[PDB]
């Protein structure tokens, strides 16, 4: 098989085995939160002439990085951004606490996209002693998320029955990156702004929305 | 709801090709380009109180049906596994679009050229050609008389109303949208319908639905007589009291004397005649045109294959395994039915619904031959014409001249309060 | 030129002025959006430029919190004009506007 410039396969290997998913609680967040040493939910990868860590790529919830960057403040050196981390989240790990009771329940659910929103806020600097209650998932977020007209419109915005957001951020590139030959791209997941999803809960009515939409 | 889109190319019981003629087009296309003529097709009514009259086309009845052996013809060029437009005439015809629009004479070249052949039954999708099905909305607009066409096409009879019978249709809304039309004929209202989805169909479960529901049923129940001044529909009910004619104009009104009840249980019926007389009647094209807009915003049910033709069964836009079975009648038993169980009721004399019977078939009689004249006509046309071809209507028979078989579905339709 | 739009056909302190500028551009120049209007059975539409009734904007639309007027000082203008503010900071810390 040689299409255009490309030689591939002329026989196939796919196999069809797939799992379950996870589903969320309050002690996944309060461990979420834990940063477990040695289980910390990230993967620091680097260059590949000396291999030397010049960026992360997330594992989703710890997004939801929507600004600028030029209000996150951290150091160039590795360990000193994680040091610093460390304190912030045990931190806001205190200040959760003062709100729910670390026995006020076991597990439970809460909207991942909101815990992640509060992602953002913490780190930027910027206050959502707020919109506290709104963690918890009664029963649907979907409805929950929708039940607001105004608040906060610069991670999420409402329009109708629709929450439109870009969603949290994957990757971040580090202050050691040089355009090697070794430098795998991130493809711009890292930015203050390169996409944007929305959702209600459905397809039909919003392909109907379509035809006033780009 | 319904994101399925098809139809089918008309079958001829005996005709080797499309029996259209340009002079038919030409007539129409005096001006413009469009496909669908219904501006001055339900402009063409005169009112409905008479209707418009030619040779070329005495009755509506005759013009939508040249208006559907022209589109038959016109579909033909662009839909095919090799979809396409332009350069190839079907009788010198051309569009001028990528969308399939516009219409003119061939270009010289193409005035040469033999025209695309047909074929009959030819059911096809209507989501295969790529231009149009990147545009749902003009595709949605134009399927609401493709089904015009189709529901009219799939039987050897006539049109059906899908009758339904509904609670929901009470709400605030809703007799809120009702009150906008009292003492109203229902016919304007209709161009109001026609103009408020010829803009833009309303969505799935519109208001207009429901409404439109109201529209047809009450329409209906007074056709038969159903409500009445007594028998009311949450007190509501047309009048036309010159019935015993070919126009009648039925018009909403509100009787504080008795109230009907609903009982809960939703229904619905299909219903045809059995008389080809109805070219007269109107009201059955505006039920056919909006009944259409109806599947184009909701997905609806479908009826049994045995309910059809075996050939034109299992459609998937319109022909599914079950479905009640069609329910026609004549307009002249009708109208008998229709006062008698009026009479039943007490609400009469005899004397009356005598009157009305006496000149309701004398011109039952008159137009009856009128048509077979007609037909005879044509008949010697053809003789006369072994190329220029056509039929006014849809070939009939005398056959069709009889029982309306509409006994028990008296009581049927009646039993759906 | 293919240069401007490559910010790599020159070295950033051959003229880092210039590849600080570009690279700022591609990264900040100000975010579009876009708006509904109106009542399309009432007013219908003219747009045929973009999908029926919406209506653009070079800017992104930022709804309000309350009522009031609103104290916001981290707009991308807000932002925008510290940028090249702290642009031209960088430009005169320059170790050669000081002799």
């Amino acid at each position: 098989a040689n299409v255009w410039g490309v030689r591939l396969a002329d026989s196939l290997s796919s196999p069809t085995i797939e799992t379950r998913t996870r589903q969320y609680t309050l002690h996944d967040l309060c461990s979420d939160l834990d940063a477990n040493p040695g289980r910390e939910p990230w993967k620091p990868l680097r260059n590949q002439r000396t291999n030397n860590i010049v960026a992360v790529q997330l594992f989703r919830p710890l997004q939801g990085l929507v600004l600028d960057t030029q209000l996150y403040g951290f150091p160039g050196a590795f360990d000193d951004w994680e040091r610093f981390m460390r304190e912030k989240l045990r931190v806001l790990k205190y200040e959760v606490l003062r709100i729910y009771p670390i026995s006020n329940y076991s597990n439970e659910h809460v909207n991942v996209f909101v815990a992640n929103a509060l992602v953002g806020a913490f780190l930027s600097n910027q206050a959502f002693y707020d919109l506290l209650p709104l963690l918890i998932i009664n029963d649907t977020m979907i409805g929950d998320l929708l039940g607001t007209g105004a608040s906060l419109s610069q991670f999420f915005q409402s329009h109708g029955d629709v929450l439109e957001v870009a969603a949290g951020r994957k990757y971040l590139q580090m202050e050691n990156y040089s355009n090697d030959d070794d430098d795998p791209p991130l493809f711009a997941k890292d930015l203050s702004d390169y996409a944007k999803a929305f959702y209600s809960d459905t397809y039909e009515v919003l392909d109907r929305f379509f035809w006033t939409h780009d | 709801a319904r994101a399925a889109f098809l139809f089918k190319t008309v079958g001829f019981g005996g005709l080797q090709n499309v029996p259209i003629n340009d002079e038919l087009s030409s007539h129409l296309l005096r001006a413009g380009n469009s496909p669908w003529q219904l501006t001055q097709f339900l402009d063409w009514i005169s009112l409905g109180r008479g209707l418009a009259t030619s040779a070329l086309v005495p009755t509506a009845g005759s013009r939508y049906y040249q208006m559907s052996c022209l589109l038959s013809g016109t579909l033909q060029i662009p839909f095919r596994p090799n979809h396409r437009w332009g350069d190839i005439r079907f009788l010198r015809l051309v569009w001028s679009a990528p969308t399939l629009d516009g219409l003119v004479v061939a270009p010289p070249q193409v005035l040469a050229q033999p025209a695309l052949q047909a074929q009959a039954d030819r059911v096809y999708d209507c989501d295969d050609y790529p231009f149009l099905a990147r545009d749902p909305r003009f595709k949605h607009r134009v399927y609401q008389q493709l089904s015009a066409v189709t529901l009219l096409n799939l039987t050897g009879f006539g049109p059906i109303s899908y009758v339904r019978v509904d609670e929901d249709m009470w709400s605030g809304d809703v007799n809120q949208l009702l009150m906008n039309y009292f003492g109203h004929t229902f016919a304007e209202i209709a161009y109001t319908l026609c103009q408020a989805s010829a803009n833009r169909p309303w969505e799935h479960d519109g208001t207009y639905a429901r409404m439109t529901q109201i529209i047809l049923s009450l329409f209906w129940l007074s056709y038969v007589g159903v409500i009445h001044q007594q028998n009311t529909y949450r007190t509501f009910y047309f009048q036309c009291n010159r019935r015993g004619d070919a126009a009648e104009v039925w018009i909403l009104s509100c009787s504080l004397n008795h109230s009907a009840q609903i009982r809960p249980g939703n229904r619905s019926l299909f219903v045809m005649p059995t008389s080809p007389d109805w070219n007269m009647d109107v009201n059955l094209i505006l039920s056919s045109t909006l009944t259409g807009c109806l599947c184009s915003g909701s997905q609806l049910p479908l009826i049994d294959n045995n309910s059809v033709p075996a050939v034109s069964r299992n459609i998937h836009g319109w022909t599914g395994r079950a479905g009640n079975q069609l329910h026609g009648f004549q307009v002249r038993r009708m109208v008998t039915e229709f006062c008698d169980r009026l009479r039943r009721d007490g609400v009469m004399t005899q004397a009356q619904q005598n009157q009305i019977e006496a000149l309701a078939d004398q011109t039952q009689q008159f137009k009856r031959d009128k048509l077979e004249a007609w037909a005879r006509e044509d008949d010697q046309y053809n003789q006369a014409n072994p190329n220029s071809t056509m039929f006014r209507t849809k070939p009939f028979t005398n056959a069709q001249w009889g029982r309306g078989n509409t006994g028990a579905t008296s009581a049927a339709i009646a039993a759906l309060i | 030129p293919r240069c401007f739009m490559n910010i790599q056909l020159i070295s950033p302190i051959d003229a880092p002025i210039l590849r600080q500028w570009a690279e700022i551009i591609h990264r900040y120049w100000p975010n579009p959006s876009q708006i509904r209007y109106g009542a399309p059975n009432v007013f219908g539409s003219a747009n045929l430029f973009t999908p029926p009734e919406v209506l653009l904007l070079p800017i992104d639309h930022q709804p309000a919190n309350v009522t009031t007027p609103t104290l916001d000082f981290t707009n991308e203008l807000t932002n925008w004009r510290a940028r090249v503010c702290e642009l031209m900071k960088n430009l005169v810390d320059n170790q050669r506007y000081q002799p």
